[PDB]
């Protein structure tokens, strides 16, 4: 739904 | 990449792959990039500097494959195409070697998430890990300096950073790194960036987050001992990048 940068899983 | 394994894009998932067109019918890749925002990518300007028409260049995310479609891929039209005034290069470093390219779907839209698209982190003004840290570099660039052609498949490393003190040693790169570059090699010089690497990222962890600490900028051969790999410091461009997002 909306971005984490970062977050790969 | 020379060394490194080969990966799909769910493992860099705000890796960006831009292409150019020459309308004779092909497309050809330039370099790689990354995602800050959903409408903003950030890569080397060296990358554009001898071709600035933004209305000839395509941006892909979620491609884990250079010539051939992965499914979930988003594909742009750069909107905004901004190069670093200050740019320069010489017999071998470039200076202020960042660029930003703002895109734009044929839909109007911008990058969506998905398990293959997400932005990577930007660090906090001047703010890096310190050298030892060990950070991953990702693209498709070169596996072999002899090499003409670059892999299909998507490939990553893992490199080290050392500090500008080692960097600087006359029989490495003396003062042709500067402070707004950041140098990351392999202890055995096994694994490095190369030749169509330029423009992607360097992302070490900072804070908790896994942050764009360089992006591929330029190098002396390719996995070559004493010639590390140089990288834009993006801790050193926060400002730069602030005023135009
Ligand atoms: N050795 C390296 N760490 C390196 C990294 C990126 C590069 N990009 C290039 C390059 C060469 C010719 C034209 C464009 C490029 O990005 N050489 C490169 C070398």
């Amino acid at each position: 739904l909306k971005f984490q940068c970062g977050q790969k899983t | 990449i020379i060394g490194g394994e080969f990966t799909t894009i769910e493992n860099q998932p705000w890796f960006a792959a831009i292409y150019r067109r020459h309308r004779g019918g092909s497309v050809t890749y330039v370099c790689g990039g990354s995602l800050m925002s959903p409408c903003w990518v950030i890569s080397a300007t060296h990358c554009f500097i001898d071709y600035p028409k933004k209305e000839d260049y395509i941006v892909y995310l979620g491609r884990s494959r250079l010539n051939s479609n992965t499914q979930g891929e988003m594909k742009f039209e750069v909107e905004n195409l901004i190069l670093h005034k200050d740019y320069s290069a010489d017999t071998l470093a470039h200076h202020n070697d960042i660029a930003l390219l703002k895109i734009r779907s044929k839909e109007g839209r911008c990058a969506q998430p998905s398990r293959t698209i997400q932005t990577i982190c930007l660090p906090s003004m001047y703010n890096d890990p310190q050298f030892g840290t060990s950070c991953e570099i990702t693209g498709f660039g070169k596996e072999a300096s002899t090499d003409y052609l670059y892999p299909e498949q998507l490939k990553m490393t893992v490199v080290k950073l050392i500090s500008h003190r080692e960097c600087q040693q006359p029989h490495y790169y003396g003062s042709e790194v500067t402070t707004k570059m950041l140098c990351a090699a392999d202890p055995q010089w096994k694994t490095d960036s190369c030749q169509g690497d330029s423009g992607g990222p360097l992302v070490c962890s900072l804070q908790g987050r896994m942050t764009l600490t360089g992006i591929v900028s330029w190098g002396r051969g390719c996995a070559l001992k004493d010639k590390p790999g140089v990288y834009t410091r993006v801790s050193h461009f926060l400002p730069w990048i602030r005023s135009h997002t």
